[PDB]
C-alpha cells in the first residue's frame, strides 16, 4: 500500500518544487496534503512508482483548480445584456500598477474587434495621469475603431470628470450615460489601493454595492508571490463586509498580468484560482492590445510540473 | 534536542517563506544557522537575524550626490514597480533638504507617462522636463540632462519605462539611455510583493545596466519585502529608501534592523 510515510520526501520534494515556482507556500503545502489523503491505503499501478504515482495526483489536482466549475463566457453575457436593453458593466480593481488600467485597454480593443462598443469609465479620480492614459488609450482605439469603420457610430468613447470626485458617483454617472448614448458595454477602471486600507477597500465595496455591475474582476500581476492569496481573500472579505446584501456581490473573475515576465515560475495562477474559486479570464502577456490570451490549464500545469 | 532545534528551525524557514524570501536562501539560511550554532527560541532566533543581517547587507556602502557637482540619478525598473512615483518622492527629499533637482520623464511609451510625472513633480513644485511628441528615450534624457547641466542643477534624476529581461529590445534601449546620459547612480525600483521570480528579473537588470542601490516600494502594506535579499544579492547594491504609500512624502532612508525584524515576526 501506501502510507503517509512512503510518499513523505517525494511530497516534500513536490512541495519544495510547486514552491519554487512561485505558488504560494501554504497553498503548496495544501496541495501536497490532499494528494497524500487521496493516495493512502490505495495500490500503485503494475509498473508505477510512489513518485510517478503522487507526480501524477498532483497533475490531475492542478489541472482541476485552474479549470473551475464557473466558466465566464462575457461575449455571450453581453449579447444578453443587449436584449435587456442595459449596458453590460465591468468593474476592474486590484493593489498598485499591477495592470489594471492597461488591461482594461486591451479587454476594449477585444470587445471593438467582435463588434461591441464600450465606455470606459475614468473612476480613478487619484494617481497622478490616470485620466490622461485612459485619454491615451481611447484615442489610439477610435483611431483603429473611427466612426467610418462602423457605419458613422462612435464605438469608443471616455467618460471622465477628471481628478477628485467620488469614484462611486462617477461610475454612476457613466453608466447612465452608457444607457442614453447607446454604448454596449461599460468598462469601469478604479484606482490601485492596498488590500487592507479600509478606507480605500470601502470606497471600492462603495462602488460595486451601488453600481451593482455584471461582472467585478480582480486583475493580479502573475510577479506576485504569497501576496496573491492575501490579495484575494481580502479583496473578497471586504465586499462581504461593507455590503448590505444577503449572498453580497464578490469577485467574479481574475486577470492574471506580465505573464510574460515570470518565466515558467507561473505559480502564481495556482494561488488564485486555489482561494477564490473562480477563473482566471484573461492572461495578460505584454503591453500592447494584441497580448490578451486565454488560459490553457492543460499547459499551465505543464509548465509548473517540468523545471 | 536535536529535534527541538529542528522544530524551532522549520518554523522560522516557514515564516521567512511566507515573507517571499526566495525559496533557495531560505534553504541555505536553514543549514547555515544550523552549522553556525553548533530562552532556547532566542539563542536560535537571534543567530538566523544575524544570518539575515548579511544577506541586506551588500558590504557596500551607498552611492551619495555631492553638493555642488552635477548628480544625474537613473532609475530602472520592472513594469508597475513604482518608478515614476519613486522618482518625484526622491526628487522631493532631495529637495527639502536644499539641493537644487529636477526630473526628466524619459518613458515614451506608457500611456499618460508624461502626464503622470508632470502632475507629480507639478505639485511639488520640482522643475521637470519631458515630450508629448519624442519617440526616442535616448533623445529626451539627453536633450534633458544637457538642459539642466546647463542650468546648474545638482540633482537630476530620470525616470524610464518599466521593462522586463525577455524583452531584449526593452534592455538594450535601457543600455543605451544609460550610455547616453552616463548616470552617476543607477537606481533598482522593486515592488515588496515580488513572488519568486526576482532574483531572475533583477540579476538581468544588473547584467545588462549598472544598476548601484535599490529602493523598495509599497512596504506600506501586508508584504514584508523579502525579495528584497534576493534583489541585493542580485544587483550588490544596498537598499537605499523604503516606499511606505502613495504620497510624495510616503518616503524614509532605510534602516537595516526594523525591516528584519518586520521580515522575522
Ligand atoms: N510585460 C507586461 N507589462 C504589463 C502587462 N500588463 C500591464 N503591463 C504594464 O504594467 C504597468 C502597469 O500599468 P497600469 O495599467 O497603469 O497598471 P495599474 O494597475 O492601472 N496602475 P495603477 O495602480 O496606478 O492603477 C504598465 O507599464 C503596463 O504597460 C503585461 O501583461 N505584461
Ligand atoms: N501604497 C503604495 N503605492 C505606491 C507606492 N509606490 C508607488 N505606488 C503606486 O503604485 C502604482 C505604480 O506606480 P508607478 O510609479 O506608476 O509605476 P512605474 O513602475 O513607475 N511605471 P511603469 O508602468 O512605466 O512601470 C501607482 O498607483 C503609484 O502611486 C508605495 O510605496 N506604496
Ligand atoms: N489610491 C488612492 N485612491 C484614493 N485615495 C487615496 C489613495 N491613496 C491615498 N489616498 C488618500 O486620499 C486622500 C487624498 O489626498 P490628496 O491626494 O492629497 O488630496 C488622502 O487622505 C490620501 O491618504
Ligand atoms: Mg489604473
Ligand atoms: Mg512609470
Amino acid at each position: 500500500s501506501l502510507s503517509r510515510e512512503d510518499m513523505e520526501s517525494v511530497l516534500d520534494k513536490m512541495r519544495d518544487h510547486l514552491i519554487a515556482k512561485n505558488v504560494a507556500a501554504d497553498i503548496a503545502v495544501q496541495l501536497c496534503e490532499s494528494v497524500a489523503n487521496k493516495l493512502e491505503g490505495k495500490v500503485m499501478g503494475t509498473f508505477s512508482t510512489v513518485t510517478s504515482t503522487v507526480k501524477q495526483a498532483l497533475q490531475e489536482s492542478l489541472v482541476q483548480i485552474l479549470q473551475p466549475q464557473r466558466r465566464v463566457d462575457m461575449l455571450r453575457d453581453i449579447m444578453d445584456a443587449q436584449r435587456r436593453q442595459r449596458p453590460y458593466v465591468v468593474t476592474f480593481c486590484g493593489v498598485n500598477g499591477v495592470g489594471k488600467s492597461t488591461n482594461l485597454a486591451k479587454i476594449s480593443f477585444w470587445l471593438l474587434e467582435n463588434g461591441f462598443s464600450v465606455l470606459i469609465a475614468a473612476c480613478d479620480t487619484f494617481r497622478a495621469g490616470a485620466v490622461e492614459q485612459l485619454r491615451t488609450h481611447t484615442r489610439r482605439l477610435s483611431a483603429l475603431h473611427p466612426p467610418e469603420k462602423h457605419g458613422g457610430r462612435t464605438m469608443v468613447q471616455l467618460f471622465e470628470k477628471g481628478y477628485g470626485k467620488d469614484a462611486a458617483g462617477i461610475a454612476m454617472e457613466a453608466i447612465a450615460f452608457a444607457r442614453n448614448q447607446g454604448f454596449d458595454v461599460v468598462l469601469v477602471d478604479t484606482a490601485g489601493r492596498m488590500q487592507d486600507n479600509a478606507p480605500l477597500m470601502t470606497a471600492l465595496a462603495k462602488l460595486i454595492t451601488v453600481n451593482t455591475p455584471d461582472l467585478v474582476l480582480f486583475v493580479g500581476e502573475a510577479l506576485v508571490g504569497n501576496e496573491a492569496v492575501d490579495q484575494l481573500v481580502k479583496f473578497n472579505r471586504a465586499l462581504a463586509d461593507h455590503s448590505m446584501a444577503q449572498t453580497p456581490r464578490l469577485i467574479d473573475g481574475i486577470v492574471l498580468t506580465k505573464f510574460d515576465t515570470i518565466d515558467d515560475k507561473v505559480g502564481a495562477a495556482i494561488s488564485m484560482t486555489y482561494i477564490t474559486s473562480k477563473p482566471i479570464v484573461f492572461v495578460g502577456t505584454g503591453q500592447t492590445y494584441c497580448d490578451l490570451r486565454s488560459l490553457n490549464a492543460k499547459a499551465v500545469v505543464a509548465a509548473l510540473m517540468k523545471a | 534536542n536535536e529535534e527541538v532545534l529542528n522544530a524551532m528551525l522549520k518554523e522560522v524557514c516557514t515564516a521567512l517563506l511566507e515573507a517571499d524570501v526566495n525559496i533557495k536562501l531560505v534553504k541555505q539560511l536553514r543549514e547555515n544557522v544550523k552549522s553556525a550554532i553548533d530562552n532556547k527560541r532566542k539563542m536560535i532566533q537571534h543567530a538566523v537575524f544575524k544570518e539575515l543581517v548579511k544577506l541586506v547587507d551588500p558590504g557596500v556602502k551607498a552611492w551619495t550626490p555631492t553638493k555642488g557637482k552635477q548628480n544625474v540619478i537613473m532609475f530602472v525598473g520592472l513594469q508597475g514597480s513604482g518608478k515614476t512615483t519613486t522618482c518625484s518622492k526622491l526628487a522631493y527629499y532631495y529637495q527639502r533638504k536644499g539641493w537644487k533637482t529636477c526630473l526628466i520623464c524619459a518613458d515614451t511609451f506608457r500611456a499618460g507617462a508624461f502626464d503622470q510625472l508632470k502632475q507629480n513633480a507639478t505639485k511639488a513644485r520640482i522643475p521637470f522636463y519631458g515630450s508629448y511628441t519624442e519617440m526616442d528615450p535616448v533623445i529626451i534624457a539627453s536633450e534633458g540632462v544637457e538642459k539642466f547641466k546647463n542650468e546648474n542643477f545638482e540633482i537630476i534624476i530620470v525616470d524610464t519605462s518599466g521593462r522586463h529581461k525577455q524583452e531584449d529590445s526593452l534592455f538594450e534601449e535601457m543600455l543605451q539611455v544609460a550610455n547616453a546620459i552616463q548616470p552617476d547612480n543607477i537606481v533598482y525600483v522593486m515592488d515588496a510583493s515580488i513572488g519568486q521570480a526576482c532574483e531572475a528579473q533583477a540579476k538581468a537588470f544588473k547584467d545588462k545596466v549598472d544598476v548601484a542601490s535599490v529602493i523598495v516600494t509599497k512596504l506600506d502594506g501586508h508584504a514584508k519585502g523579502g525579495g528584497a535579499l534576493s534583489a541585493v544579492a542580485a544587483t550588490k547594491s544596498p537598499i537605499i529608501f523604503i516606499g511606505t504609500g502613495e504620497h510624495i512624502d510616503d518616503f524614509e532612508p532605510f534602516k537595516t534592523q526594523p525591516f528584519i525584524s518586520k521580515l522575522l515576526g
